[PDB]
């Protein structure tokens, strides 16, 4: 489903 | 409060309570351009991390010590810190955020 680079750019992203 | 409403939209704390979170408030290319500038040891000794040359501006997530599901409570901190991801894949992209210095 959801991958590990998937995962980062939910939980750590905000541009 | 910032905090409280992406970690809510973000589905972070729908089910439970993070205690610690990073925002990074860069572009994503200019994130993942990360996986090929200064490697450096991760905290576990491993050593497919990086730091980026320069700063970057992020918010740090804390939550509070009376926080409790389902009532999380968290402390924003905006400031502008060098990154620290650790890279994996093809293409080679952060997969977890190690530290900001």
């Amino acid at each position: 489903k959801e991958t590990a680079a998937a995962k980062f750019e939910r939980q750590h992203m905000d541009s | 409060n910032y905090c409280n409403q992406m970690m809510k939209s973000r589905n972070l704390t729908k089910d439970r309570c993070k205690p610690v979170n990073t925002f990074v408030h860069e572009s994503l290319a200019d994130v993942q351009a990360v996986c090929s500038q200064k490697n450096v040891a991760c905290k576990n000794g491993q050593t497919n991390c990086y730091q980026s040359y320069s700063t970057m501006s992020i918010t740090d997530c804390r939550e509070t010590g009376s926080s409790k599901y389902p009532n999380c409570a968290y402390k924003t901190t905006q400031a502008n810190k060098h990154i620290i991801v650790a890279c994996e894949g093809n293409p080679y992209v952060p997969v977890h955020f190690d530290a900001s210095v």
